[PDB]
């Protein structure tokens, strides 16, 4: 979950 | 070398180092022209020889190097000994200049040359500073933005940098750490690195010959040390200093220590 | 390839650095979504989002690698363990093993080409109540087989009972996490 | 030994019941064993001495018994009891120092001084009466093998060490740091310092660890650990590793932040103590962790910050003490205390009669080098030497 | 022993445990400021480590007494025990060590430190008062040594600093007459407690037997009771000593002198 | 008796000593032959010298065997003798110093107050068999 | 981290070989090349530079770690020649008239000198092992020796009339002088123009690379003359170009590196 | 009573200290003030002299205790001082041009001198420690020394042609001469107006006290370059009033004489 | 225990140690004063040293005789044992390390390691006295 956000944050890499 | 050390409080004290340190080291001597002037004479080194041979120190271990001024010394000061010592006199007017010798020479620094055309550089912590050496270093300097724009000054109008040094043969200079600045400097006549004091230099001995100790050899303005290698003398000739020294030598060689960094010709390490 | 066969989750005295070496992976392990604790790095982002809300110097440019430097910096030393059969075998990066059963705490030789075979594929689980601290815990304030074996799972709920029961064993530790999330 | 652990208390038991006035109700069985010990010397020549200068003696018993009519104890046989246990008391006396002076690697636990081997025989078995001391207890249970234990108050088990551990040194020796340590007696005194006080170190902090280890395990220790180790907390003049030059250490004592002491067994942890200060106790160690930090004071003042500056030459170094003692102690195997005699027993008599140095014990039987090396052997002669020791202690203090 | 006091208490009569170097101060370590500044330049007060059988207080001035009146300046510190002890045999010795070398504290608060630099003066006009019920029972005035208390309840130690009228350059180099201060005087005292009796039980450095009982109990991992503390850390059980704890302590001691009779 | 019995040279810790009257601890004080700056420049030449070179000892005795009485740290029986006698507020006597203070009753240790006080001592070992 | 200090080290032989180095001292160590005005005339481009540094960047070596420093000739070289970086290559080429000056410059810059000064004027001094020699640097040298008796006198030569002297050097820019161990010598040098020094020679320095570019191996770095070796980074190539042999450093950096090994000074 | 011997002496800790020997010593001793000419020209008053005794007559030393005397300027102070008073107190003048000079007034007074005559023609003298000097007063010193060999030649210098000799002075009140300690030395001296003695260095003379006037503190007592101390009788002052530095020495006398102690001889 | 036992200088082949604890081999590495030109080419007095002299020890324990238990090459019962082990498959215990390693079973031979190992010893010979 707060590690969830980490997660997320690399998922949404593309984005960037 | 990483590894530890250990040791025993048991174990007894070895014989004197001292009468073997003067066989095996050598030693050199940093006077001015002027004693040399006020002597007149032409053997007074091998006079001092023949009396250091009584404390010890052997004919070919002593060296005496003469110096025609403290700035044209502080201009890429060549000590390679195993013991130097060197005698400066006292000036309100090179007041700063023999401070900024004393933080050159007593300390070890590690070296990494500039290019100011090129690019901007800043300081990362309270012992990278910047030294430039020649025959007259005019520095100015103007801080930056995160944008890269002038803060009091133009990045153009070097006549509106911060004149930091004018006609200075050796300048150390701290700025803001964290900062980036512009700098114009006489490139055709100095050179300026950016360079890390290391620990200090215990191969070295001042000697001012003169007034009380002024040498802040920290940049800060609350530590005000005075180091070990940092004698006083008041004098009105030079023989009497000179006969000081040799016989209070042995006391210079015991606060002095040889160097444990590397063999250098150099007054400061460089590795680019 | 200390185990079965190459994995790459286990890639390396020499057992404390295999494991300290197998650990800078658990990490990975943890924010990878194959935990089922407290899942350290989830304690950093905790005290991430709990320091930017206060602290004043906060800037668009300003929280840019301060993100990272967090993730980065907060508990640099972090220890894991795994269960099979009753059996805890921890890790560390700080070069430390401990083996030992969950109902009667007593310590074991650590067996390496088991542990790694097991953290590989079983679910890994974190530190937050590691064995020194546990077994100090299990000597001085006497614990129950539930209790204990939902502070091996690292359950919040025993976690939080214990916090609020004020157990200056566990108290500790959690502020030396606090020191350890410093930057 | 039962024989003689025997022989000293009815001994002991015969110089303090057996007075004029008392009564035969109170003495009769310490009659009877006394008239078995009779009837079991009475015939038997023993040998005594020939090493050193322990003069050779020649014992031969040839006692009268004491009779059962009376009621009350007359001088008339007080008298002649005294005579008896005089002969008998300096008889035990010879025979604890010739097993005191006397060693060997093989079979130290079975008798040396033959007259004592003699007194082993089965024949002198009919004097036991009882095996009640604390020493001769742990002999029979050592010989029907089972759970031990001897109980010591402040005991001689670490042995003098003083020496000092450099992470970081230079040949000025101007910014050091480690650790230094004094391990004596029941004691440890350990200090880590460091001459910068941490303005380099990651968050300003330096870790400090002493690892002891014992040779033998303890039980049921309780043990004072206190901050600002004592003797490591003045100005100093200390010597280099290998002795060539010296160098100074002014140290200044912070508290130890972030204290860990840990008592461990071949490895496994037993007990574990994070900063608790006084009083505390460890129920089975064999090796100790103390571990503490040097953490810099982030609020300073203007005098203390003008001791701690941001260069090289630091005339204040920042220290981190701890003292830590113990009280008592439960061991299975024989050590020496500050309590009991039968250490200075032992050497004095071999001090007086000069006995050379043998192939067990070192010279003069300095405990730091025989603690530094406790081999069985060892241990089982140390076991059998303070044992007769406190028999013999137990007539002639 | 255990067992006759036991007997004794239960037909009530005078009983009493004989102890060697007794465990009856619990660990305190602290100080006390009677002049505080921000700065902490100018501070007169008094230190503290009363642990175990020993008491070890020091009080110090950073002025010397130079503007307290007649050049002497007053320190007192007072020990009230749990509970009353009796023919105890006492220690008293000038000049305390762990308060005698320089020192870096924080502050109360703990918002800033301060630096102690000490030089050491003999107490004059000593006093030694051990009080029963507040009635002072024994008196010793410049007494050193070996000293004995009757009966007593409370300890006040009372002592001076008094600043050296005929002071020689050096010393005097080191108490000017102005605020800086840069050696502070103290005036130390070490007080160790060797034999003592007691009608109640505690801990020494002769019997093992709180060892034998923390040790049991950590073996098998006892839930912490509503009575004793956790892991019984004897500050905190000797810190509250009330009779349901004492009764309760002298229980276990008893048993674990029995146990210990047997199985060591 | 002025005649030797134990000689320890260079020897630390725990030692055995088996009889003595009188103790001698003979000590020097040997300058550093090679020394580091930091240490030279506290010995200097001259007699300003702010830094006094010492060098100490610490002799403790743990055990002992005495053929006469006296206290120890365990033993109880002069404690009573003195709160007795405070408590019931006996008159100085011919024998003991006033108030039975240890440092003056050693610093004169004639054979009459040695067999005062083993007698007191005897007598008060009995009382705290019975009253502790 | 101590200093000054030789402490014994340990090890084993079960510890696994770590990953390579290579690809990341490439990028935290620094390089420089010294080349001849040659080649940069055979060349008359303005941009060789930066071309050679694309051209490392491949090999990994980042942009600004890569430094060119040109040395009009070998002589002009020899004189103070100030090493300052993290991997030093040298190229030299081959003249039977300079064989041994660029053997005397192989062996100063190969090796770890430690140099004290000389006082000419006053002393007279003498070499105790095989490892002193008296190296002397500045435009041009002329060096006259004269050796001594017991009794301070000469030998050959006359303390007063310097022609007398034996003359070993003759307008050099560069001389390493040996000379008999255990005997006092006088000197004559033209000290306005040249600086002696008396140094020891101490193990190899591990962090220059020399290239002879032309004829066969003549370098004799060791004095005596029974080894001469040759050593892991004293290389040799066949030359009728300078991009060629500029693409061969490139292409072969990478052994050059691993011939070579940082400083322990 | 045993004079002339040094016997151990002992004592304790339990003693309490004893009364204030101060406001009984100023009874019982005399003081000695040393001012220069300027002073008393910029005071221009004929009796201060009496309103300073009455002003210490305030702080205890009663009328005929205290004493003043006059010194034209600091040379002519140092040239044979005679300090001979139970305490004794100077007020000197800093001045750029005369710092040597001050700080051998400094060295000479401060502390206790065992002197020995000399006879340069007839003998040739050496020092044998590090306080063993030679002190020469007189009005106007002209010292030249020659440094000798094993056996009695010169060395940079010659016996009888006394230009080659080595100044050390050169026309000066008062010189205080340390030569390397170990070797002969053939001396010239203007013996009609100069006597030089050869002198030893003892324990400190505790009966001055020495107060600089003016700037930063400059004394080097030590020959000994190294040291540079500051012992507790070496005071200063800024000053731009001398009867605020008058002022201020009354005020402050009890402090001056606790840094003063009599003398043991 | 630190006291030397057996001395043996310059002895090779067969040799006997009653008792040891500790094993001091110290031995040199003496340059040959006079040198053949072969060899004399090998050892340059210079710092390349492309031969590096070398000075070598084989010391084999063949018989010996122990008051504890250990592993040889002449009897089959650690073999039995871990066979076994390895065979019914039993979790490691808490005093034998992982597989019964000899190696990291005698790097701590602690007494309760000593005394299950002898235990086991013990009744592994008495299996392969009837099972071999
Ligand atoms: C050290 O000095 C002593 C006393 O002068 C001398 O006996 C000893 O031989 C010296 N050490 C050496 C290695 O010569
Ligand atoms: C070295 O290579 C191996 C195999 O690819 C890899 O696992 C390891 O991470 C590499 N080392 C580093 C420092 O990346
Ligand atoms: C010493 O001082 C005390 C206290 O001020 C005083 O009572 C006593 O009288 C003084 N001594 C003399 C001799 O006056
Ligand atoms: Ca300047
Ligand atoms: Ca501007
Ligand atoms: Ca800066
Ligand atoms: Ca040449
Ligand atoms: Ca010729
Ligand atoms: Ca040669
Ligand atoms: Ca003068
Ligand atoms: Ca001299
Ligand atoms: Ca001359």
């Amino acid at each position: 979950m707060a590690s969830l956000i980490y997660r997320q944050l690399l998922t949404n890499s593309y984005t960037v | 070398i990483n590894l530890p050390i250990t040791g025993s409080m048991d174990t007894a004290y070895a014989n004197s180092t001292q009468e073997e340190t003067f066989l095996t080291s050598t030693l050199c001597l940093y006077y001015p022209t002027e004693a040399a002037t006020e002597i007149n004479d032409n053997s007074w080194k091998d006079t001092l020889s023949q009396l250091f041979l009584t404390k010890g120190w052997p004919t070919g271990s002593v060296y005496f190097k003469e110096y025609t001024d403290i700035a044209s010394f502080s201009v890429d000061p060549q000590l390679y000994c195993d013991y130097n010592v060197v005698l400066m006199k006292y000036d309100a007017t090179l007041q700063l200049d023999m401070s900024e010798l004393a933080d050159l020479i007593l300390n070890e620094w590690l070296c990494n040359p500039m290019d100011i055309t090129l690019y901007y550089y800043q300081q990362t912590d309270e012992a990278n500073k910047w030294i430039s050496m020649g025959s007259s270093c005019t520095i100015k300097v103007c801080p930056l933005n995160t944008q890269t724009l002038g803060i009091g000054c133009l990045t153009t109008d070097t006549a509106t940098f911060e004149e930091v040094a004018t006609a200075e043969k050796l300048v150390i200079t701290d700025v803001v750490d964290g900062v980036n600045h512009k700098l114009d400097v006489t490139t055709a006549t100095c050179t300026i690195r950016n360079c890390k004091k290391l620990g200090p230099r215990e191969n070295v001995a001042v000697i001012q010959v003169g007034g009380s100790d002024v040498l802040d050899i920290t940049a800060d303005p609350t530590t005000a040390p005075q180091t070990e290698r940092m004698m006083r003398i008041n004098w009105k000739k030079w023989w009497q200093v000179f006969y000081t020294v040799v016989d209070y030598v042995n006391q210079i060689i015991q606060a002095m220590s040889k160097r444990s960094r590397s063999l250098n010709s150099a007054a400061f390490y460089y590795r680019i | 390839s200390v185990g079965s066969s190459a994995s790459c989750w286990t890639d390396v005295s020499s057992i404390s650095t295999q494991t300290s070496t197998i650990s800078r992976r658990l990490r990975l392990k943890e924010m990878a979504t194959q935990t089922e604790g407290m899942n350290f790095d989830d304690i950093s982002a905790a005290v991430l989002k709990t320091k930017i809300d206060r602290s004043t110097q906060i800037s668009p440019n300003t929280l840019p690698d301060i993100v990272t430097e967090a993730s980065e910096k907060f508990i640099p030393n972090r220890a894991y363990r795994v269960i099979n059969n009753d059996e805890v075998f921890e890790a560390g990066t700080d070069g430390r093993f401990f083996a030992y059963r969950v109902e009667t705490f007593d310590e074991i030789p650590f067996d390496v080409q088991k542990f790694a075979d097991l953290v590989t594929d079983s679910p890994v689980i974190s530190a937050i109540i590691d064995f020194k601290t546990l077994k100090n815990l299990n000597d001085n304030y006497g614990i129950s087989r539930q209790q204990a074996f939902n502070l091996l799972r690292s359950d919040p709920r025993v976690l939080r009972e214990f916090i609020n029961q004020d157990n200056p064993i566990i108290r500790n530790r959690i502020e030396q996490l606090i020191m350890q999330c410093r930057l | 030994m039962d024989v003689l652990y025997s022989l000293s208390k009815t001994l002991k038991d015969a110089r303090d019941k057996i007075v004029e006035g008392t009564l035969y109700s109170n003495v009769s069985d310490l009659i009877q064993q006394f008239n078995q010990m009779i009837i079991t010397m009475n015939g038997n020549e023993f040998q005594t001495g020939g090493i050193g200068n322990l003069p050779i003696r020649n014992w031969n018993f040839d006692f009268g018994l004491l009779g059962t009519t009376l009621l009350n104890l007359d001088a008339n046989y007080v008298e002649t009891a005294r005579n008896t246990i005089d002969y008998f008391v300096d008889f035990v006396d010879n025979v604890c120092m010739d097993e005191m002076v006397r060693e060997s690697q093989r079979n130290g636990i079975a008798p040396q001084s033959d007259s004592l081997r003699k007194l082993s025989g089965i024949k002198f078995k009919r004097i036991n009466f009882d095996n009640s001391s604390e020493y001769i207890e742990n002999w029979n249970l050592q010989n029907r093998r089972q759970r031990t234990g001897f109980t010591f108050h402040k005991p001689n088990i670490f042995p003098y060490s003083a020496s000092f551990t450099l992470n970081r040194s230079q040949p000025a020796h101007d910014n050091l740091m480690g650790t230094m340590w004094l391990n004596a007696g029941s004691e440890i005194q350990v200090a880590g310092f460091d001459y910068s006080c941490a303005i380099n170190a990651p968050a300003n902090i330096q870790q400090f660890e002493h690892i002891v280890q014992l040779r033998r395990v303890l039980t049921t220790a309780t043990i004072t650990l206190l901050p600002d180790a004592e003797r490591f907390s003045f100005p100093r003049v200390i010597n280099s590793a290998d002795g060539a030059t010296t160098w100074y250490f002014n140290p200044v004592i912070l508290r130890p932040n972030n204290v860990e002491v840990e008592f461990l067994l071949n490895g496994q942890i037993i007990n574990t103590y994070q900063a608790r200060f006084g009083t505390i106790i460890a129920r089975n160690f064999d090796t100790i962790r103390l571990s503490f930090q040097l953490m810099r004071p982030p609020n300073m003042t203007p005098a203390v910050a003008a001791l701690f500056p941001n260069a090289q030459p630091f005339e204040h170094h920042a220290t981190v003490g701890l003292t830590l003692r113990i009280e008592s102690a439960v061991c299975e195997s024989v050590l020496a205390d500050a309590s009991k005699t039968m250490l200075a027993n032992v050497t004095s008599v071999r001090q007086e009669y000069a006995i050379p140095v043998g192939p067990v014990f070192p010279p003069g039987m300095n405990w730091t080098d025989l603690i530094t090396n406790y081999s069985p052997s060892r241990e089982d002669n140390l076991q059998r030497v303070f044992t007769v020791a406190s028999i013999r202690s137990m007539l002639v203090k």
